[PDB]
């Protein structure tokens, strides 16, 4: 998987996402603990364009 | 006009550099924007003309930045600076010249000045003017046949109409003159009011009367003077002048009493000859001449109880020498400028401590009441002692995760009660609060959600001022707070920031922010400029704390709120974490007192 | 540093660099503080002297001066054990060094070191010269992959533009020499010519490029003698900086105002100043090109008009901490590639495996709560054989 490093608030913001989007079976495949989460390769981007809400 | 490679509007091309130019410490956009050097030789003389001739927007420590208008201009032809006395002088100040765009604007600005004036003699408002070509060429468009009542040529306007013309004139390039001639006006006695010499004038406040009082006829403006600079002094001082009937309006009952204060302290006139037009205590208002009353009450739209019916009858009768209005800048307010037409007066004085508002209804001042014979530095009266040094600064608290959670999930504005009401920050207010009530420090503690505000103050065991609050029971809380040594803090809400006559205090934190407007900003921050009687400037004895949520819309609120304190030059720190907050013991602390918090907070609703 | 450079070489580069002329001098004048006199006193010994009375020969106090001192000379290889008798060879250049056997220059030096940054940054107008564009551009700042288009400028070059001139200067002619090597200009014949300057083929060529980069002006139609500029060897700031983000620089070169047009947005140009603003966008737009909020803090810094010396901190507090701030707002998420394997069963067993992982450098987070072990694919070959021979094991 891909390593991502975050924050155990902010956890939790990727997994609405999850639970949100229909393109694939599931976003979130593997979580490690509250600051270490996994995913298929292909979100960083677009959640950049979140941040100006964020 | 001309745009470099960069957002730079490129000037090379458009005016010349002047050999001397160090010598010379003056710049000039053709926009109309000054560029002052603070630590020039000549920077004095050079305050003064800029501030006479223009209006500061941004005064920092080193380079002050002016700008000028029509009505800048036109208060400079006022005081009497002709069209050459101020442009010669401003040339030879300038380091770059003087462009032809500014020039032409200063030429015109002055010529278009003085041929209409406007006089009120025997209740008919008379639009004289020597020049009979101004009316002929001014006739022109309908609105002036259907406003006015159905050489030194003149006729009489309806007086409901005014407002309407005036604003008219403006933008037709005929300003109106509002001069009051009170050194020669037999039609209306003058009154037995004389300034006692126990009252002292700063220099400051000398200099914005004498602004205001450009000749034996004293002007109608407005004079933006901070609130700890004696503002109360300097209109006790102009009524005193004026030596007539003189009518203040506040914005609250906090503001009427406080200015019944100031009249009591500052002037010698007797106690009987002051009264109180409020509906929660009157002093018999027709009995006496001198009168403070409130907007709300003067404008009142509903219907009028039959003693008030009486009072504002008789207001509306009289004519009134001198009218002051406080706090100007809530003036073009739909109710509050209706008392302007409501009420009559020769000249209607203006002062206030925060000139600034979003909405483009600021200009509409200049016609309202005048235009703005003097602004306040606020910078220089720190550096004078007159203000206490506050040392400004911005707490950032990290936002809890769950809270943080909630907040980005819900798309509605619960938020504004949940960013407002975090475990960081409620510990940090509490921990801040306890730091100075062990440093003996007044705390005047400030929130717009009055909800948030009575949560805090019930968890916080409190006096908490907001809403109807009983005016016994605020003058109570107010009169312990300044005395009582066991209590040193009091929680006011809104009403705090619109008129208060509050003792000077050591810390003010503001917890809440109602939204990023400069108005509110300056007026609590205006509370704690009152300068001690024995304090230093570097001794930063005043601290002003504007807690945020991070990663919230609060930051952008704060941020869009700090603009005009930093243009003055208050230097915000941001605070993103506190010692001793760990070690002391707060509430919300473990996540179980938090999750309460949070549970209540989704249960308000 | 030179130190560096020096330290940074073999034994026999090392003699041989030692030349008569001047080498023995230049790398005398770097020993900081003792190894002159130590090295002065053993410069007429012809008998090696045992260890213990060069480590006594210093005070207990700051002794450190004397490890150091004595570990920089072993690599600098000035003497040998012989058992600390100098070298023989050194010996003899240091004593025949020792009693044996401009105005317009610095203009110059000035205005070609800022037509060369010109050219650097996107300048329309600029010096053309094919072999020092080639130069920039393998010195690792400048990549063209075009030779019809200009080239660009890459990451490093707006970090190196930001550098204050002394160590620009430093830096890029430590590139020469590094590329000089690759290219196959002998290093010793170029190193020993900057040496000389502070007090063939291949010589020409490297004089050429001197000249090219302004420290040296032959001023007679490239005769054999040279005048060095200042610059050869190895002022006041004009920046004022507000509390609101507003930069007014006194710039009438165009080198200056580009440099602070790279992370601030310009909004007049007067004849003798210039006014920008430190914008998020522009502040953001100069970190995404490569900067750190580092190089324009000291850059700022270094440029201060005398106005704001007097106060302390020279640079206002509040505009620091917002370049900062907005520089590490810049980095969030992350990526990586890994495997997960599961159902570890035995605690005692999954920690054995845990170690195979770390030893190859394949293992990127672990968890000895769940049994759960993420392996990259670059070694998930060597993980699974393993895991294999434990079973085996049992």
């Amino acid at each position: 998987g891909v390593l991502i490093e975050c924050d155990p608030a902010m956890k939790q913001f990727l997994l609405y996402l999850d639970e949100s989007n229909a393109l694939g079976k599931k976003f979130i495949i593997q979580d490690i603990d509250d600051t270490h989460v996994f995913v298929i390769a292909e979100l960083v981007n677009v959640l950049q364009e979140r941040v100006g809400e964020l | 006009t001309k745009v470099d490679e960069y957002g730079a509007k490129d000037y090379r091309l458009q005016m010349p550099l002047k050999d001397d130019h160090t010598s010379r410490p003056l710049w000039v956009a053709p926009d109309g924007h000054i560029f002052l050097e603070a630590f020039s030789p000549v920077y004095k003389y050079a305050q003064d003309f800029l501030v006479a001739i223009a209006e500061p927007v941004c005064r920092p420590t080193h380079v002050h930045e002016y700008k000028l208008t029509a009505y800048s201009l036109y208060a400079a032809v006022s005081v009497g600076l002709q069209t050459s006395d101020i442009t010669e002088y401003l040339r030879k100040l300038s380091k770059t010249g003087v462009p032809d765009g500014i020039m032409q604007f200063i030429k015109l600005c002055t010529v278009s000045y003085g041929k209409v004036k406007l006089v009120l003699k025997h209740n008919r408002y008379f639009v004289e003017s020597c020049h009979p070509d101004v009316i002929q060429h001014l006739l022109q468009d309908p609105v002036i046949r259907e406003c006015r009542l159905r050489q030194t040529v003149s006729f009489e306007v309806k007086q409901e109409m005014i407002e309407e013309l005036q604003k008219r004139c403006i933008h037709l390039e005929y300003p109106l003159l509002a001069e009051y001639d009170f050194r020669n006006d037999s039609v209306n006695p003058d009154i037995n009011i004389d300034l006692k010499p126990t009252a002292v004038l700063r220099p400051y406040q000398e200099k914005s009367l004498r602004k205001m009082f450009g000749n034996g006829r004293a002007r109608s403006g407005v004079i933006v003077l901070p609130c700890g600079a004696g503002k109360s002094l300097v209109g006790v001082t102009a009524a005193c002048t004026v030596r007539k009937r003189c009518l203040v309006l506040g914005n609250s009952a906090v503001s009427v009493e406080q200015w019944k204060a100031q009249f009591k302290m500052w002037s010698t006139i007797d106690d009987s000859q002051i009264c109180r037009f409020t509906s929660d205590a009157k002093d018999k208002p027709i009995g006496c001449s001198v009168a403070i009353s409130t907007y709300s009450m003067l404008g009142h739209t509903t219907k009028r109880s039959w003693e008030a019916e009486r009072v504002m009858e008789w207001l509306k009768t009289q004519e009134w020498g001198l009218m002051i209005l406080d706090e100007v800048h809530t003036i073009p307010a739909k109710m509050f400028r209706r008392v302007l037409t409501i009420v009559q007066a020769h000249c209607k004085l203006g002062l206030t401590a925060t000139l600034v508002r979003e909405d483009d209804k600021i200009v509409d001042l200049n016609f309202l009441i005048g235009p703005k014979l003097y602004e306040a530095n606020w910078m220089e009266l720190q550096n004078n002692g007159y203000i206490a040094k506050v040392q400004c600064a911005e707490v950032w608290c990290p936002m809890s995760p769950e809270f943080y959670r909630e907040y980005v999930a819900i798309k509605t504005k619960k938020r504004i009660l949940l960013y407002t009401m975090n475990p960081n920050k409620f510990r940090a207010c509490q921990f801040l609060i306890k730091f100075h009530e062990r440093r003996n420090d007044k705390i005047i503690v400030f929130a717009d959600n009055v909800f948030a505000l009575k949560e805090y103050a019930i968890r916080l065991n409190k006096p908490y001022i907001y809403g109807p609050t009983s005016q016994g029971e605020r003058m109570q809380i107010l009169q312990n707070f300044k005395h009582n040594p066991k209590i040193n803090t009091i929680f006011i809400s809104k009403v705090g920031d619109t008129s208060f006559d509050l003792p000077e205090a050591n810390v003010l934190i503001q917890i809440s922010s109602h939204g990023g407007s400069r108005r509110q900003e300056a007026q609590r921050l205006g509370r704690v400029l009152r300068a001690k009687k024995g304090m230093v400037a570097e001794e930063y004895n005043a601290f002003f704390y504007s807690l945020v949520s991070q990663d919230t819309q609060e930051m952008a609120y704060s941020t869009k709120r700090q603009r005009f304190l930093v243009d003055q030059g208050y230097s915000f720190k941001v605070i993103t974490k506190l010692a001793g907050m760990e070690e002391e013991d707060l509430a919300f602390s473990t996540k179980e007192e938090q999750q309460q918090l949070l549970q209540k907070v989704l249960a308000a609703t | 540093n030179l130190q560096e450079f020096l330290g940074g070489l073999s034994p026999g580069v090392l003699d041989r660099l030692y030349g008569h002329p001047a080498t023995c001098l230049a790398v005398f004048r770097e020993l900081p503080s003792l190894a002159k006199n130590w090295v002065m006193r053993m410069l007429f010994l012809e008998q090696p002297l045992p260890q213990a009375a060069v480590a006594l020969w210093v005070k207990k106090e700051f002794s450190k001066a004397q490890e150091e001192s004595t570990g920089l000379l072993s690599g600098l290889r000035i003497w040998h054990t012989q058992l600390l008798i100098l070298n023989p060879i050194f010996r003899q250049n240091l004593r025949i060094a020792l009693l044996g056997g401009v105005p317009s220059l610095d203009k110059y030096a000035e205005e070609r070191w800022e037509v060369v940054l010109h050219f650097m940054v996107g300048s329309p107008s600029a010096a053309v010269s094919q072999d020092l564009a080639q130069l920039l551009s393998q010195a690792g700042l400048m990549k063209s992959t075009e030779p019809g288009e200009p080239p660009c400028i890459t990451s490093a070059g707006f970090q190196f533009l930001l550098l204050d001139t002394p160590a620009q200067l430093w830096y890029f002619m430590l590139q020469y020499l590094q590329t000089a090597q690759s290219r196959g200009m002998d290093l010793v014949e170029i190193l020993s010519f900057l040496f000389q300057l502070s007090f063939s083929d291949s010589l020409l060529n490297f004089l050429q490029h001197l000249r090219e980069f302004g420290l040296v002006f032959q001023r007679k139609r490239k005769s054999r003698r040279y005048y060095p500029t200042r610059l050869a060897i190895n002022q006041p700031g004009f920046i004022v900086v507000e509390t609101n983000y507003r930069l007014y620089a006194y710039t009438e070169s165009e080198l200056q105002i580009a440099l602070i047009a790279l992370f601030s947005e310009m909004l007049y140009r007067f004849p003798n100043m210039v006014v920008a603003q430190v914008t998020r966008e522009s502040v953001q737009q100069a970190i995404a090109s490569g900067i750190t909020a580092q190089q324009i803090i000291h850059f700022l810094r270094t440029r201060a008009h005398p106005v704001m010396l007097k106060q302390t901190p020279v640079l206002p507090p509040t505009i620091t901490d917002q370049i900062r701030l907005w520089e590490l707002e810049r980095d969030r998420l992350r990526f990586t590639e890994g495997v997960l394997y599961n159902q570890f069963l035995s605690q005692v067993d999954f920690e054995l495996l845990l170690a195979h992982a770390r030893e190859l450098g394949v293992l990127v987070f672990e968890n000895s709560a769940k049994r759960l072990m993420v392996v990259t694919p670059a070694g998930h070959s060597d993980v699974k054989r393993f895991w294999k021979r434990q079973k085996h094991s049992s």
